[PDB]
DNA sequence: CACGTCCCTCTCGA
RNA sequence: AUCGAGAGGG
């Protein structure tokens, strides 16, 4: 449940895990598929 | 391309697969239930008529 | 004694504090 | 699945007498294949199994917290503190014949999770079956007794 | 069907090599200090620190009385090397270097091995 | 333990998924393709808060 | 969700030792592992059987009917 | 043989780029000159991404 | 945190642990700061606190001092689902990116009121157990109070070939 | 679902004889008995107390498959010496061994009291 | 279904529980593991489509592939790991264990092999007992590194008339090797003959491993004993051999390579000073680990595991590569807000000095997390390139 | 590059030889240069090679 | 004394240690197995629920009731429900139990193992009694009720063994060990420095004499003297756990004779 | 300026 | 039911 409420959709690399993602987004929590690194978690 | 080059088909099945070291290479452990839903139209003949009527 | 800096274990009391105010749905609600 | 992406289905079920057993009488709830380790590189799994081994014994919630200086060489010091093999292993005995094993078994608890994937709720099979409205070929899905 | 070879050797060289239950061996024939012999030996049943034979009996299935030695092995020969035979015991090997008893030993694919004291 | 943050609509609990967007009212400088006539472009997404 | 009658990997009965284990720390105020140890749980599969269990039924009987 | 060479060429490509995280950050020539160039090679395309003359 | 010549002290450690029976204090007391990603561009943060000022796991160049801020605890980079991973530093990163999505696939008590709500489909474990391996991040996910699995005696070993 | 009812681990079915003797055509004076509804509780036990039979040649057993509670037992003996008897002479040897354990435990047990 | 082999014909064997069950050796063709994996089943309806499946698409008919003109099935997992464990000289089997093994072979000649060792205590060699499952009429010959005619370390492989002469059985011998046992048996004997071989080995080898057992713990990812004192030095000089070039080009003195700029050049030499050192702590790891190591054992047989794995787990992870190049500067001229600006060191550019055993750092983890994603992207986003080229 | 060529004793032997690689493809002109082997030259641009040396 | 000898080390109402002198391992193990699974025992098998208003679902409370121990001393005089001749069950194969529970007290009201009473005839044989080893003599905690919850059910117990389901498991854990000093080489120890120092000598080590380094391992040594310890959940006392383990294995090998003469 | 792998399992809304 | 939307699995 928690994970769903802190979810980040990103519209259609914008996928690559970015450095500016440190501390603000989970480096591991993201779905394998047409969303890997695109839809992230907080 | 998905109605003629490829169809959904009767006489088909699917389930989780597990590995067996006491099976033979060219085999497939089919769950009982699948073998009660999956059939084969055997033709009645002197060779099989005795087996066939028992099944029935 | 209000003096010494802080340890690795002391930080956890800080984190414990952060949630007791904002929580986990912090941004969703605010 | 353990909490390190350690998925896997049940290949078979065994009773305690068919099962391998430690000398204390303890028996494994779960036997995961040693080959799921080098390729998957889940050393955190091995360490959770060693940590939880002590956590149960001394009876103290073991800090699996990430970035702290908790060594394996210290946990092992605690696991030999409780008289066990410092590295998690234990002379275990062939359940069938009852003789030992010419190798020792890394043992101990590990937090596993039952996942929303039951074979009974996944298996499907069909012959004849219902037929699509317009294409007169099988209907899609297990839900609809399809092909 | 008697002994296909009779000779004795010496405390030459002992080797483990990660192996801790079997050891390779070297040996110098005491009859003529020129007849090499090298082979593996289960040092678990028979340590080392010195006799030898061959023979071929005393086909057909196996059951559980010509044992007069201590450590005995059965195997088969797999090569013939001019200058020396090569034998194997399921997994254990053996090499007897020579040229003299060409008649006693033979190219058979069967033979026992005996060691005495 | 239910922490909320969601709505209830005709029964089902609907969640709002954080929609990400490259901020507006900022100035950005971009190169362009090798065959593109433009050598560079300066962009601003002009929008009122 | 309530004390598991009999330990999983042993068969050891541990459904009775809840309100005993629990009171070995509320009353006697002991070390959890030393309480488990005093409730006769030498094998750690039993130790975890009590130690890891959370007694969620208590947070269930809070509602009305 | 044709529907076979096709699979024989296409299986390892599709299957190699499925075991890329078994080593996590390794890259290598998975998606460097394999998948890329091969796409070029099949489409031909004059705008090659690395026109090299290895002159002896 | 913010640092000069560490802003926050063990004194402020008691200004909180007592109040448990404030955080906005630390914010207005100027001991903490909300740095967005752009304000990060013009700051320097110390990983661990005491470890970054003047056998085991190898470290790096903490001696280069100019710091302006400190990381609360390195763990806080994780999302909820990935936080429950024990020892993610001893794990190939993709393994972490999986267990993150599988912790959402698991079972166990999801709410204490399941008996009283009519939700389409829902699984509940028969005897949930708080894990033996816990991260300090868990106390805040309320995870020991609503576990997701069970501590199974796991024997990593070959046996039948099943 | 497709799981067999637990009791089929020991309860025989329609006509199934607990034991079924077949002659090992391969090697003469050998037999293979298909023990139905049994396992290494009996399997490993009978094989071992057969190995001690001086006039016994071969003694092994395989649980065909862990699903199906049943094992084949192959027994070979010296010429003429019926293997079916070698199983009887091995069985009673077990029961007579067992019976002595019971009485030696019962007496040793009846003494101590704590 | 990217394979002629990904659709095979098997004999039905109705069984309980709701899983399809298939022989562990037919995994590699379908690329199936038993982790929530799902498989289709189709069933013929006429006696001719029947014969069409059994006379063409039968699993044993397909044992050797035209794809790479080699066997596409072979021993894997349990059986492989225990078949080199079994085929040893230290590995002996006594009688009570030997008769069990002999029985499991359904095509057994029912004759007890005269024991390799007789009199002290009738013992049998691992390979010796294995040989009754190998069919008389087989001759195979392989020479490894320094393999002689009197095998030194049970090197290479030689089977003569279906019995093992010397050498340990590993992936090379019993895998899907270009000239492996599987390949030789299917050609000089037949498709269905070899198939029965597959089972005849899975029934014996697995049985032996049952009563020998095999495990793996964190103990097997531990060198620590002056090999971790050795490896750490390799990563120290590597931070100086890469610091060498780091200061060289800091004072212009960088003899730029021809073609690749000073920066490109620098990194190319730098990048391999880590990968050549991190790969040197992975052979320093492999060295200390005894032949009693479990992680080491699985890779020696070829069961599972590779050279890198031992390195990353016990020795050192290594540089993380995203889009080929190292970790770049998302922040202005720096890689992280914990790092000095314009820092080009390997610690900043994404080198994991620690192993998985030691545990990464707050930084080491993130980069390793960046690199993984790049991979997780290949395995989920760049698969549509190759599925389309195939179409 | 280390190219394998037959020694006067007949046995193949590893004799190095210098080679140049480019970042451009003008085959029609670079091959006609004096001082190379116009029989060994090679560009990865198979498109340009079809244009210069024929389809085969 | 008569061959397979014994020697008791310790013994109590729950655990029981003992050494087995001159016995075949392949046999001793087969007894461990019999003890675990194939010893007869009683426990609940069918639970008719008249009214359940608890936070625990029906079959969740069901699942455990069987898991609860029941008296089984004189179990051999209660036929298997399947072997008897009655429609369903009766008194010569089942022991009916009733568990009625209403929570009056505002304070939460616990339902225990004691709280089940038998509504059948025992015929003067020890059976069906909810084995209570509790400190405060309360038994196994089945449920918890609030101010007005309720629970009316009826349990029909039956003879059974752990094979059908481990709730008929009369044994808990079976401590098995032999040859504490690995003299027989039945396991190849694992170490990164020293095998002996890294593996602790077992408790049952003072009983066999150490190996004496300067010696040549004797293959002729065989498995002998097995260090055991059987625990009783209660269902059957720790003597009959081993006595009937020995005795019901007897019947196994003996019924093999039974059908042996029918051939 | 048209393609953008393969299947499979559930949820909901005109 | 059909179209659309989404989340998972291999
Ligand atoms: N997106 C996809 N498209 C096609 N096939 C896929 C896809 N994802 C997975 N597969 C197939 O399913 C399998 C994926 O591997 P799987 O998820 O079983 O993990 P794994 O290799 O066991 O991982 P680990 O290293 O954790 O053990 C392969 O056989 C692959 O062909
Ligand atoms: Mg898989
Ligand atoms: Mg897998
Ligand atoms: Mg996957
Ligand atoms: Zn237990
Ligand atoms: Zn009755």
């Amino acid at each position: 449940t928690l994970s769903h409420l802190r979810r980040t959709n990103t519209p259609i690399k914008p996928r690559q895990l970015h450095n500016t993602h440190w501390g603000l987004v989970c480096p591991a929590e993201t779905p394998e598929g047409q969303a890997c690194g695109l839809v992230k978690n907080l | 391309r998905g109605n003629l080059m490829g169809k959904r088909v009767d006489f088909s099945a699917r389930t989780v697969i597990s590995g067996d070291p006491n099976l033979e290479l060219d085999q497939v452990g089919v769950p009982k239930s699948i073998a009660k839903t999956l059939t084969y139209p055997e033709v009645v003949t002197p060779y099989n008529i005795d087996r066939l009527t028992q099944l029935v | 004694d209000e003096s010494a800096p802080i340890t690795a274990e002391d930080s956890w009391a800080v984190i414990s504090a952060f949630f007791r105010e904002k929580g986990l749905v912090s941004q969703q609600l605010d | 699945a353990s909490r390190h992406g350690q998925k896997g289905t049940i290949g078979i079920t065994y009773r305690r007498e068919d099962m391998p057993f430690t000398a204390e009488g303890i028996v494994p709830d779960l036997i995961i294949n040693p080959h799921a380790i080098p390729s998957r590189m889940t050393v955190a799994h091995l360490i959770e199994c060693l940590l939880s081994k002590v956590a149960a014994l001394s009876g103290n919630e073991g800090d699996a917290s990430p970035f702290t200086d908790i060594t394996v060489e210290g946990i092992s010091k605690l696991l030999r503190e409780h008289g066990y093999q410092s590295r998690g292993f234990e002379v275990m005995y062939n359940g069938h014949t009852g003789k030992k094993l010419m190798a020792q078994i890394f043992f101990g608890p590990t937090y596993y999770q039952r996942l929303r994937h039951m074979v009974d709720d996944k298996i499907h099979a069909r012959a004849r079956g219902p037929m699509q409205v317009l294409t007169r070929q099988p209907v899609e899905g297990r839900s609809r007794d399809g092909g | 069907s008697n002994t296909l070879f009779d000779d004795i050797f010496q405390v030459s060289e002992v080797d483990p090599g990660r192996y801790n239950k079997v050891c390779r061996i070297e040996a110098a024939s005491t009859t003529q200090d020129q007849c090499k012999l090298t082979l593996d030996i289960n040092v678990e049943l028979f340590p080392v620190a010195l006799t030898v034979t061959i023979a071929s009996s005393l086909t057909r299935s196996w059951r559980p009385l010509a044992d007069d030695y201590d450590y005995v092995m059965y195997g088969t020969a797999y090569k013939f090397e001019e200058v020396a035979v090569y034998y194997s015991f399921g997994g254990l090997l053996m090499r007897l270097e020579g040229n003299y008893r060409n008649l006693n030993n033979l190219k058979q694919e069967n033979a026992y091995l005996l060691i005495r004291r | 333990f239910d922490m909320g943050g969601y709505f209830i609509i005709n029964g089902s609990e609907k969640v709002l998924i954080a929609q990400e967007r490259s901020a507006g009212n900022i100035v950005q400088v971009f190169k362009k393709a090798a065959p593109s006539p433009i050598s560079h472009v300066a962009e601003i997404r002009s929008a009122l808060e | 969700m309530i004390v598991p009658v009999r330990c999983f990997s042993c068969g050891k009965v541990v459904g009775d030792k809840w309100e005993s284990y629990l009171n070995l720390l509320q009353e006697d105020e002991l070390d959890e592992g030393t309480a488990l140890s005093r409730l006769g749980l030498k094998r750690y599969c039993c130790r975890r059987m009590i130690l890891t269990h959370v007694d969620l039924i208590e947070k269930f009987l809070r509602y009305n009917p | 043989v044709g529907v076979l060479a096709a699979q024989s060429i296409g299986e390892p490509a599709t299957q190699m780029t499925l075991n890329t995280f078994h080593f996590a950050g390794v890259a290598s020539k998975k998606v460097t000159s394999g998948v890329p160039r091969l796409k070029e090679i099949l489409n031909v395309a004059k705008n090659m991404k690395t026109p090299s003359l290895t002159v002896y | 945190f913010i640092v000069e010549d560490l802003k926050v002290r063990k004194g402020h450690i008691a200004k909180l642990m007592a109040t448990e029976y404030t955080w906005s204090s630390l914010l207005n007391e100027g001991l903490v700061e909300y740095i967005d990603a752009e304000e990060e561009e013009s700051i320097l943060i110390a990983m661990q606190p005491e470890d970054l000022e003047p056998a085991k796991r190898i470290r790096v160049s903490h001696h280069a001092t100019t710091f302006t801020h400190c990381e609360i605890h390195p763990s806080m980079i994780l999302g909820v689902a990935a936080s429950i991973i024990p020892f993610p530093d001893h794990n190939q990163s993709p393994r972490n990116t999986y267990q993150s999505a599988m912790g959402k696939q698991a079972m166990g008590v999801f709410l204490t009121n399941y008996n009283v709500r009519m939700d389409t489909m829902a699984n509940i474990l028969y005897y949930p157990q708080k894990p033996l391996g816990t991260t300090r991040a868990m106390e805040y996910l309320k995870f020991r109070e609503l576990p997701a699995g069970q501590n199974a005696i796991v024997a990593i070993a070959c046996y039948s070939g099943y | 679902m497709n799981a067999p009812d637990r009791f089929e681990l020991f309860l025989l079915g329609e006509g199934e004889s607990k034991l079924k003797i077949d002659p090992d055509t391969k090697a003469p004076n050998a037999v293979v008995i298909t023990f139905e509804k049994e396992d290494h509780t009996l399997g490993n036990l009978i094989r071992a107390e057969l190995l001690n039979d001086r006039k016994v040649l071969f003694a092994a057993y395989k649980v065909e498959h862990p699903f199906f509670a049943r094992f084949k037992l192959r027994i070979q003996t010296t010429e003429g010496y019926d293997p079916k008897d070698a199983l009887k002479n091995a069985c009673n040897s077990i029961i007579n061994k067992l019976g002595a354990l019971k009485t030696n435990f019962e007496t040793e047990w009846n003494l101590q009291t704590l | 279904s990217l394979h002629k082999m990904s659709m095979m014909a098997h004999r039905v064997k109705v069984i309980p529980y709701s899983t399809f069950r298939l022989n562990l050796s037919v995994t590699s063709p379908y690329n199936a593991d038993f982790d929530g994996d799902e498989m289709n089943l189709h069933v013929p309806q006429s006696e001719e489509t029947r014969a069409e499946l059994s006379q063409l698409c039968a699993v044993p008919l397909q044992i050797v592939s035209p794809q790479s003109n080699k066997p596409c099935m072979g021993i894997v997992q349990d059986t492989l790991c225990g078949i080199r464990k079994l085929t040893l000289r230290d590995t002996f089997i006594e009688l009570d264990q030997v008769l069990n093994m002999l029985y499991w072979v359904p095509d057994w000649d029912g004759v007890i092999p005269t024991p390799a060792i007789i009199k002290p205590k009738p013992l049998w060699s691992g390979k010796q007992i294995l040989s009754v499952a190998i069919p008389n009429g087989i001759h195979l010959q392989r020479f490894d590194e320094g393999t002689t005619l009197l095998s030194p370390k049970d090197n290479g492989m030689l089977i003569i008339d279906g019995q093992i002469i010397f050498g340990v059985v590993e992936k090379k011998t019993v895998g899907s090797s270009n000239g492996g046992l599987i390949h030789v048996v299917t050609r000089e004997k037949g498709p269905q003959v070899c198939a029965k071989l597959f089972g005849n080995i899975q029934k014996v080898v697995n049985f032996w491993l049952l009563h020998n057992g095999f495990s793996t713990g964190i103990g097997d990812t531990i060198a620590d004993g002056p090999t971790m004192r050795e490896i750490t030095e390799t990563i120290a000089e590597a931070k100086k051999k890469v610091l060498d070039v780091t200061k060289e080009a800091q004072a212009n003195l960088l003899t730029a390579k021809h073609g690749m700029t000073l920066r490109e050049s620098f990194e190319d030499n730098v990048v391999r000073f880590l990968n050549e050192a991190r790969d040197k702590a992975g052979r320093l790891a492999e060295v200390n680990l005894k032949d009693l190591n479990n992680v080491k054992q699985m890779v020696m047989a070829g069961s599972k595991g590779s050279f890198i794995n031992i390195a990353q787990m016990s020795a050192c992870v290594g540089q993380q590569s995203v889009e080929g190049k190292r970790i770049a500067f998302g922040f202005v001229d720096r890689t992280l807000p914990h790092f000095s600006k314009d820092d080009y060191s390997p610690e900043s550019k994404g080198f994991v000095e620690n192993s998985y055993l030691r545990g990464l750092t707050p930084q080491e983890f993130f980069f390793h997390a960046m690199g993984g994603r790049e991979g997780l992207i290949d395995t989920a986003v760049k698969t549509a390139e190759t599925g389309y080229i195939q179409r | 590059y280390d190219r394998k060529v037959p020694s006067p004793t007949g046995e193949y032997v590893k004799e190095p030889e210098w080679v140049l690689e480019t970042d451009g493809v003008n085959l029609s002109e670079v091959m006609t240069v004096p001082g190379i082997d116009p029989t060994r030259i090679y560009t990865n641009s198979f498109i340009d090679i079809m244009e210069v040396l024929g389809i085969e | 004394e008569e061959g397979p000898q014994v020697k008791i080390r310790e013994a109590s109402k729950d655990n029981v240690d003992f050494i087995l002198s001159n016995v075949d391992l392949a046999m001793a193990n087969s007894l461990r197995r019999v003890m675990i699974a194939e010893i007869p025992t009683l426990a609940i098998d069918s639970v008719e629920v008249e009214t359940n208003t608890t936070v625990l679902a029906d079959e969740f409370i069901a699942h455990r009731l069987g898991l609860i121990p029941l008296q089984s001393m004189d179990i051999e005089q209660l036929e298997y429900s399947r072997d008897c001749f009655c429609e369903d069950h009766c008194d010569k194969c089942s022991v009916v139990l009733t568990l009625q529970a209403f929570g009056e007290s505002e304070s939460t009201t616990n339902v225990y193992s004691k709280d089940l009473v038998i509504v059948s005839n025992l015929m003067g044989r020890n059976i069906g009694h909810p084995i209570i080893q509790d400190k405060e003599g309360n038994g196994v905690l089945i449920c918890k009720l609030r101010k007005g919850q309720e629970l009316k059910l009826t349990c029909v117990a039956k003879k059974g063994i752990a094979k059908e389901h481990a709730k008929w498991g009369p044994a808990a854990a079976i401590e098995f060990e032999y040859d504490p000093w690995n003299k027989l080489k039945h396991t190849d120890y694992w170490y990164e420095q020293d095998s002996a120092k890294e593996w602790p000598q077992s408790k049952n080590c003072e009983y066999e004499d150490p190996p004496n380094e300067g010696d040549p391992f004797d293959y002729k040594a065989q498995a002998d003297t097995f260090y055991m310890n059987v625990e009783s959940v209660g269902s059957i006392p720790v003597d009959q756990v081993v006595v009937r383990g020995i005795d019901t294995l007897q019947k196994k090998v003996a019924s093999i004779l039974l059908a042996l003469t029918q051939m």
